[PDB]
């Protein structure tokens, strides 16, 4: 830890710009993955409804695909509204 | 290699829905909620058949319910939608969120009167 | 083919005669090679966007990527002719005839 | 098989390198001053650049 | 042809302006009024000899980060997909090897100018 | 800050998307009677052109297969006057 | 007349490459390479290429303002050559005009011509798709695609273009 | 009613271009203890008024070894461009609407960089030649970083469309989450516009005048124009990137007079820069930008691609 | 004094309100008073069509509301 | 290819971007999907000595579609027809077009 | 009437010209410090529109702020003709206007007006920077009374 925390110390002193760079590209690979709001990332994406949502033909069994967009069934945005 | 089959000009023939982009974007929550029925029918058809000849009387639906669904509010909250609408139409981009308290005064009505 | 087919091939073969009649300066040939890429660029681009071909919109970006790599290798090459002989003219580089 | 067309071809180099040019990659020379701001307006100052 | 028009007018302005500049003030034209300019004494040689480039090698690599920006300006919109697990991961790589090659130039003396 | 903002401009941007949705059948409605009736108008204009023409057959396809094919520019705007062509065709490039 | 705007910008398309490809000083035939950029730009603008358009225009510019610096430094003389001042740059020049102007007078005349390969010549707006109203630029979902899709095209350019920076320094350091 | 649009544009901006010359003298004046112009005119007023006319009635000069036709399209493009910046600048409207009007004035600014390369050269002397070779050397240096720059604060915004900086500064300045940026932003343009302390193109105490030296009367006020033009239009570029104005749909006015403002705020500390510092070496300046802002603009280029991710915070792309 | 200067910088920011001025004021005059519409995507200017042709006065900015409607 | 390794290791290098009616982004189709679709299935399996005669129709279909010819040579002949009747005086168009 | 328009255009044109007087950045000896004082705080010569420009190209007047040699005169006498036109000619001091101090040595020029055409002499061993403005507003005085629509109209 010694010979780093001196190399540490050097650059801090000659290369200050160098030194906030690799900082901050360290925090841009490290983050993301420690980060619990990444997660929201590709749900919020998901939602987002750039096409039209073509209907299924009601073949009498699929309990779980609404009638009408007001029913129950169906993904939810609640968690995205709380955000 | 065969002609087209073409429907005739008098078999093309409804009622049309004569209003504003902004008059559409206004009522378009409700019109969405009042109108499923007809309107997925219609688009159920369009992706199967992937032919606009072959829906054509679905289409006539959606147009029905439609001017069905502009006279009832036209009969009800005819004031509290034109102030909707008359402020959704000024917007360059037609941003909701600019006309929240003219949105909120539609909202009641329509939950009021229907 | 619609008649815009007809000026960008016209434009590619224009260069490519332009590629294969030398003059002198060897930076003069280079840049027909950039004209050869430009119309490829625009013949890719048009054919792509009139089909709505979706993914393949990215493939005229690959072929500017490539454009500069070959731009770069040309212009260091033409970097030690000149420095060779004192200007890049073609008619130096003729030892290898024996 | 020689040739008239060929008569001036030599062997090339045992190691495969030719002679450098005596080729002038000449300096530009630039009048700096006497009219120039920083001539103090009455030196002429020859000077030979590479770039 | 809004854009049009607003090319044409602007370049238009200025053409004209250049127009009046020839043709409104009175000329006095002769040979050492129009010789080219050396703070007082005649050139020496063409101003047409070449001018060697110190930076030819940072402007060589100019061309390869410049195309790199290509790549990388489609950013904004590469955010909007539900695969940000790839899209992140290949951004990342891609400005990562442009700071690999800048550090190699930089680290083999590329950036300093021929003396 | 930021984060909380973009976050709002994510939801008011799912609230136009779906006010797009709801008026998306009625368009599709209109459009395919606007193409049908567009297409029935140039056959009308196609015979009376094309009459004395020997090998001519009014209306014929070029496509072996009898699906449904949806026009290009030429075929629906074959001929109306330039100015509707010209807004079909690069209106919506040519706006601002 | 400007329904056959993609064909005009064509035609000056051309122009410029007989500008450079008839090789006058390098310094003109960057010019020539930079107006076809630019018309080039805009014909694949009106094909619905705003990025792809503009990004080439982009390109070449920095590229011909490299070529611009070398120009003066390594393909430079002292009477460089304008397209009036030689004899077979004006030759190749007016050639290449007359060929131009000659499949424009009859393609324009026909509206169709026959230059080795049949052209049609309606204008190029014949061919343009007739019904789209989405909410977002297909070419550019198309580009973007290339960091969720191009995985395996992200990585050999992103090769060739560090490989490039190498083989750069080698190639000019002697 | 567009033809009028367009006239209601550039014919201000000229007047704004020719009082910023006045109020460049009297603010470097004061800083150095004089008054600049304060006779032709009452406070100076007519100043610039009589050295437009003077430089219009002024003979202008053809060089004897000058290529006639690039000597003189490349003032004509100096200005012409220079007006073209201004047609997308949302003030809160845009005269031109673009989806890509970043990348428009990017590709903008590039082209306008030839008027410098073909005037020098087309010149045909040495110390033209030598201040064009100069801006080659000056776009090397900044315009890799100045595009990335845009992107990193782009990611924050969501497009290329000007008019949505307004939207996404709506809650706060985009200088509050990057002010790194915007300092780096700021460095840049000023080496964009060839402004001291990266006046190296003209190089006044080194080259005479550099490229525009053998330019004389109007032809030289063209380069003059554009070149006080393209200073207010990177500060009011500026303005809209870091410092965003409220927009009121109903009272754009109030939105103007605001954004005017810091766009004259921003444009004076372009005058306060150069009055303060000596000149760079313009190999100092490469190694500046490539060396120093190139790393670190690489760094939060990464760094705004995953803060936007990780947070949760991607801006939509309408 | 320092504020000599001001009478120069005022005449310099009224040139530079009158175009934003001018863009948004001429704006409404060509659109019946309210903002131009604003077309980035198609669907946007598919609706501005729309309006065109229901305005019955080709003018996208001429709206129509439940009183065209029987 | 040469090597076929993308189909031993089953990993797709870049056979999703080799044909327009694959999957796109938000599900784009290309203007000529369901030809290009067509044309595919009936070639599929076997091999191209047969496809080239027993899925003639499909291709010309395909291949129609891709570049119009067919198409502008047909408003060709109908608008070079027009506009000789209108100078002969003979044809007036609706008030429509 | 002509005569009226063409003595307006006179006084607009005239004004401009010294309202706006361009030096060349130009400088001999001794007299170019008293030039540079005249450019310092104290009088702020910019303060009348005289601002001083490299280029010849860009210059109206020339200050022969100094002794003229021989060996300089030729670069002299090539920049003055590199100004365009209308331009002027201001000599200060004792040695550009006949000489001076070094009047009868073997490499000086007895006086710039050998050279050159000279508007204005301003008197001095090295005239007061006070003095070289008097000069100044006095070559703005003469460039009032220029004449030159009124004469052309007569022509
Ligand atoms: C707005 C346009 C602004 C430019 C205005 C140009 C005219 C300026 C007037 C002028 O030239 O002075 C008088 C000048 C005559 O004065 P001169 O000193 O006796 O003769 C000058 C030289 O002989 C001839 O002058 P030169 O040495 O400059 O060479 C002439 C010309 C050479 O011209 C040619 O050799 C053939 C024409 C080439 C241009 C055609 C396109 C080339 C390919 C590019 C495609 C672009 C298409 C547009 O040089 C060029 O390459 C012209 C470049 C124009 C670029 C325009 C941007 C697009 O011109 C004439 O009156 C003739
Ligand atoms: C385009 C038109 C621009 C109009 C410029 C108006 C010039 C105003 C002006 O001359 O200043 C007052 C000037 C000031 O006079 P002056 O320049 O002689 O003052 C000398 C300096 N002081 C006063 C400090 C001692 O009035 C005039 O001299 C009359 C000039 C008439 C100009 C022709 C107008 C037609
Ligand atoms: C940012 C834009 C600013 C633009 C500002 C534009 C200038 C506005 C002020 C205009 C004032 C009037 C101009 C007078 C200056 C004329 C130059 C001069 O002093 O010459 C002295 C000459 C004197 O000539 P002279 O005959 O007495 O003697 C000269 C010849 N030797 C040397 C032998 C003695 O005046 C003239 O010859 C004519 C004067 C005409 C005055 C009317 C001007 C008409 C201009 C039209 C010219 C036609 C070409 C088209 C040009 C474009 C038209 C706009
Ligand atoms: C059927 C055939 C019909 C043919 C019709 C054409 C016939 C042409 C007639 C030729 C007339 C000769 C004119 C000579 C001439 O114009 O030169 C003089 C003048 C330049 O001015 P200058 O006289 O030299 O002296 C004052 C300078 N301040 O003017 C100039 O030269 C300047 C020209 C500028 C370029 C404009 C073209
Ligand atoms: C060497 C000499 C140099 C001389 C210099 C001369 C001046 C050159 C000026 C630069 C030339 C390139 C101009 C390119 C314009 C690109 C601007 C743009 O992208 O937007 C224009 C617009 C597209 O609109 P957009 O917002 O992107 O999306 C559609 C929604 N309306 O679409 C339009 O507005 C229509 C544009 C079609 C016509 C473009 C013509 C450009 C061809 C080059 C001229
Ligand atoms: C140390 C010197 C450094 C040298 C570098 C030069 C830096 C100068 C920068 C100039 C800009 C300074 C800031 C501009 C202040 C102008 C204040 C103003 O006129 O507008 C008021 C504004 C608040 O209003 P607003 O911007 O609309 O709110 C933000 C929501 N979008 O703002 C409230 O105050
Ligand atoms: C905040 C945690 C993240 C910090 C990351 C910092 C990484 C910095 C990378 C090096 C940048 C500095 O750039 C340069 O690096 C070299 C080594 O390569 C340093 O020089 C160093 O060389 C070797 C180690 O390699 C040592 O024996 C030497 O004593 C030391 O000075 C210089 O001081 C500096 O000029
Ligand atoms: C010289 C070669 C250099 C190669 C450098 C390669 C650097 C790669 C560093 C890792 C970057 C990605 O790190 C990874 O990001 C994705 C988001 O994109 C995160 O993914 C997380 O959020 C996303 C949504 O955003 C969810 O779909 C996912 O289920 C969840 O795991 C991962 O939790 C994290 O581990
Ligand atoms: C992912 C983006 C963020 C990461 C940043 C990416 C860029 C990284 C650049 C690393 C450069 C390291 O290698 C670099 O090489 C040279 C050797 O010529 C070192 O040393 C030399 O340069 C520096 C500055 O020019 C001088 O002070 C030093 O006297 C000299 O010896 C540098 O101190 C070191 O910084
Ligand atoms: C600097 C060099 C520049 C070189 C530029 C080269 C341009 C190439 C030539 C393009 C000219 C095309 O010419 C174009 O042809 C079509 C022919 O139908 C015309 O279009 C025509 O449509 C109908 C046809 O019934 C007529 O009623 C109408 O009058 C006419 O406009 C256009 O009005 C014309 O502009
Ligand atoms: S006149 Fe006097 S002060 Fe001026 S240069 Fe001659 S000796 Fe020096």
């Amino acid at each position: 830890a010694e010979r780093v925390a001196a190399f540490l110390k050097n650059v801090w002193a000659k290369e200050p710009v160098l030194v906030a760079s690799f900082a901050i590209a360290g925090l841009a690979v490290i983050l993301p993955t420690l980060s619990p709001y990444t997660k929201y990332s590709l749900m919020i994406n998901r939602a987002t409804p750039y096409n039209y949502p073509v209907p299924l033909r009601d073949d009498g069994n699929m309990p779980d695909v609404p009638s009408h967009p007001q029913d129950p069934q169906g993904p939810s945005l609640e968690w995205l509204k709380r955000l | 290699p065969g002609i087209v089959e073409l429907p005739s000009l008098e078999d093309l023939k409804v009622q049309e829905v004569k209003v504003s982009s902004s008059v559409l974007k206004a009522a378009a929550h409700h019109y969405g909620a009042q109108c499923d029925k007809p309107n997925k029918e219609f688009m159920l058809c369009r992706w199967e058949e992937k032919d606009p000849r072959r829906c054509l009387e679905e289409g006539k639906l959606v147009n029905q319910c439609a001017l069905e669904f502009f006279r009832q509010i036209k009969r009800h909250c005819a004031e509290p939608f034109t102030e909707y609408w008359t402020c959704i139409d000024y917007s360059g981009l037609q941003l909701f969120r600019r006309c929240r308290k003219q949105q909120a005064q539609f909202d009641e009505c329509v939950l009021d009167k229907l | 083919m619609s008649m815009v087919y007809m000026n960008i091939m016209m434009a590619f073969t224009v260069s490519l005669v332009g590629l294969l009649m030398y003059r002198s300066h060897l930076m003069s040939s280079l840049l027909c090679l950039e004209g050869m890429m430009l119309s490829l660029f625009v013949m890719a681009a048009l054919t792509i966007l009139n089909s709505h071909f979706t993914l393949a919109s990215m493939m005229p970006i690959i072929l500017l990527v490539f454009a500069a790599c070959e731009a770069a290798l040309g212009l260091s090459l033409l970097v030690m002719v000149s420095n060779t002989y004192g200007t890049d003219y073609v008619q130096n580089l003729n030892l290898l005839q024996c | 098989y020689p040739t008239k067309e060929t008569a001036h071809w030599k062997p090339p180099p045992w190691n495969d390198v030719d002679p450098p040019k005596d080729t002038l990659v000449s300096n530009l020379t630039l009048n700096f001053g006497p009219q120039h701001p920083a001539a103090h307006g009455v030196l002429r100052l020859v000077m030979e650049l590479s770039g | 042809m809004n854009l049009m028009l607003a090319l044409l007018t602007n370049f238009t302005l200025a053409t004209l302006l250049v127009i009046i500049a020839f043709w409104l003030p009175q000329l006095n034209v002769y040979s050492e009024k129009t010789s080219p300019y050396e703070c007082g004494f005649d050139p020496m040689g063409s101003a047409r000899l070449p001018f060697s480039m110190k930076f030819f090698l940072v402007a060589i690599t100019f061309l390869l980060f410049d195309l790199e920006i290509a790549l990388l300006l489609p950013l904004p919109w590469a955010s909007q997909t539900a695969n940000l697990n790839t899209m992140l991961t290949m951004a990342l790589f891609l400005i990562i090897l442009l700071a690999v090659s800048l550090a190699y130039e930089w680290t083999q003396k590329g950036l300093e100018w021929t003396e | 800050s930021m984060m909380k903002w973009n976050r709002e401009r994510r939801r008011l941007q799912i609230e136009d998307f779906e006010a797009r949705i709801a008026l998306m059948p009625l368009l599709q409605a209109e459009k395919d009677r606007r193409v049908l009736q567009m297409l029935r108008e140039n056959l009308e204009e196609e015979a009376t052109v094309m009459k004395d023409v020997p090998g001519w057959k009014v209306g014929e396809s070029v496509f072996h297969t009898t699906r449904w094919v949806t026009p290009m520019m030429g075929e629906l705007y074959g001929l109306r006057a330039s100015e509707e062509v010209l807004s079909a065709t690069y209106g919506f490039i040519w706006y601002t | 007349m400007m329904l056959y705007i993609v064909f005009i910008l064509s035609v000056i398309f051309v122009m410029g490459f007989v500008g450079f490809s008839s090789k006058p000083s390098p310094i003109y035939g960057g010019l020539g390479l930079i107006v076809s950029g630019g018309v080039g730009c805009g014909i694949v603008l009106n094909f619905g290429g705003s990025f792809l358009g503009l990004m080439v225009f982009l390109i070449y510019l920095g590229g011909m303002m490299v070529v611009f610096g070398y120009t003066t430094a390594m393909a430079t003389e002292q009477y460089p050559e304008i397209w009036l001042s030689n004899k077979a740059v004006l030759g190749a020049f007016v050639t290449g005009l007359l060929m131009e102007f000659f499949m424009v007078y009859y393609v324009l005349k026909d509206k169709e011509v026959e230059v080795v390969f049949e052209f049609n010549g309606l204008g190029d707006w014949v061919i343009y798709d007739t019904g789209d109203s989405g909410f977002f630029s297909e070419e550019a979902m198309g580009i973007a695609a290339l960091y969720s899709y191009g995985t395996w095209l992200v990585i050999v350019t992103g090769w060739s273009l560090l490989i490039g920076v190498v083989v750069i320094m080698e190639i000019t350091r002697g | 009613m567009f033809m009028i649009n367009i006239l209601m544009l550039i014919i201000p901006i000229l007047l704004a271009v020719a009082f910023l010359t006045l109020v460049e003298r009297k603010v470097l004046g004061y800083m150095q203890l004089r008054k600049g112009p304060n006779v032709v005119g009452p406070y100076g007023l007519l100043q610039p008024i009589a050295d437009a006319i003077k430089l219009f009635i002024k003979e202008p000069l053809r060089p004897a070894t000058s290529s006639a036709s690039m000597f003189i399209l490349a003032p004509i493009m100096a200005l012409g461009l220079a007006l073209t910046m201004w047609i997308p600048l949302p003030m809160p409207y845009p005269l031109i609407n673009m989806n890509l009007g970043v990348l428009f004035m990017l590709a903008m600014s590039s082209l306008a960089v030839y008027s410098i390369l073909w005037s020098g050269w087309a010149s045909n002397s040495k110390y033209a030649l030598i201040g064009a070779l100069r801006a080659v050397a000056q776009t090397i240096s900044y315009e890799v970083t100045l595009a990335i720059i845009l992107l990193s604060v782009l990611l924050m915004s969501g497009s290329f469309t000007l008019s949505t900086l307004i939207t996404t500064q709506e809650q706060m300045w985009l200088i509050l989450p990057a002010w790194p940026l915007a300092m780096m932003w700021f460095i840049s343009t000023l080496a964009e516009t060839n402004r001291a302390p990266f006046d190296l193109t003209e190089g006044e105490s080194e080259l005479v005048s550099g490229f525009n030296v053998e330019y004389a009367a109007g032809p030289f006020a063209l380069f003059f124009m554009a070149e006080y033009a393209n200073i207010i239009m990177m500060n009011i570029f500026t303005a809209i990137l870091f410092l965003g104005t409220s927009h009121n749909p109903h009272m754009p006015e109030l939105y103007t007079i605001n954004f005017t403002i810091k766009s004259l705020l921003l444009t004076m500390s372009f005058l306060w820069i150069r009055a303060s510092y000596p000149r760079f070496r313009y190999d100092q300046l490469m190694h500046l930008l490539w060396k120093n802002f190139l790393p670190l603009t690489l760094a939060l280029c990464m760094w705004h691609v995953s803060l936007p991710i990780l947070t949760s915070g991607i801006p939509p792309q309408t | 004094m320092w504020f000599e200067v001001l009478p120069g910088i005022a005449v310099m920011g009224v040139c530079l309100f009158i175009p934003g001025m001018a863009t948004a004021r001429i704006h409404r005059f060509s659109n019946g008073g309210k903002e131009k519409r604003v077309a980035h995507y198609p669907y946007q200017w598919y609706l501005m069509e729309r309006d065109r042709r229901v305005s019955g006065v080709n003018r996208s900015y001429v709206s129509k509301g439940l009183e065209n409607i029987d | 290819p040469f090597f076929d390794v993308q189909k031993r290791l089953g990993v797709d290098l870049d056979r999703w971007m080799t044909i327009q009616s694959a999957e796109q982004p938000h599900k784009i189709p290309s203007r000529c999907h369901a030809f290009e679709k067509e044309w595919i299935e009936c070639a599929h399996g076997i091999g191209s000595i047969r496809a080239e005669k027993e899925c003639k129709i499909e291709f010309e279909d395909f291949r129609e579609c891709l570049l119009r010819q067919k198409t502008m040579k047909r408003l060709h002949a109908i608008r070079r027809q027009r506009e000789k009747l209108i100078k002969e005086g003979k044809y007036t168009p609706p008030p429509h077009h | 009437r002509g005569e009226y328009v063409v003595a307006k255009l006179d006084d607009l044109i005239n004004w401009a010209r010294r309202s706006s007087l361009w030096p060349m950045t130009f400088g001999l000896a001794c007299c170019a410090v008293e030039m540079m004082h005249m450019a310092a705080p104290r009088y702020d010569m910019d303060r009348f529109g005289v601002v001083f420009r490299a280029s010849p190209r860009q210059s109206d007047v020339m200050i022969v702020a100094g002794t003229l040699t021989n060996k300089m005169a030729p670069a002299l006498r090539k920049v003055y003709d590199q100004m365009p036109e209308p331009r002027y000619v201001v000599s200060m001091g004792s040695c550009a206007n006949g000489g001076g101090y070094y009047h009868y040595s073997y490499s000086v020029v007895r006086g710039c007006d050998r050279i050159v055409p000279v508007d204005i002499y301003v008197p001095g061993c090295p005239p007061t920077a006070e003095a070289l403005l008097y000069g100044i507003l006095q070559l703005q005085k003469k460039i009032k009374r220029e004449k030159r629509l009124r004469i052309w109209y007569r022509r």
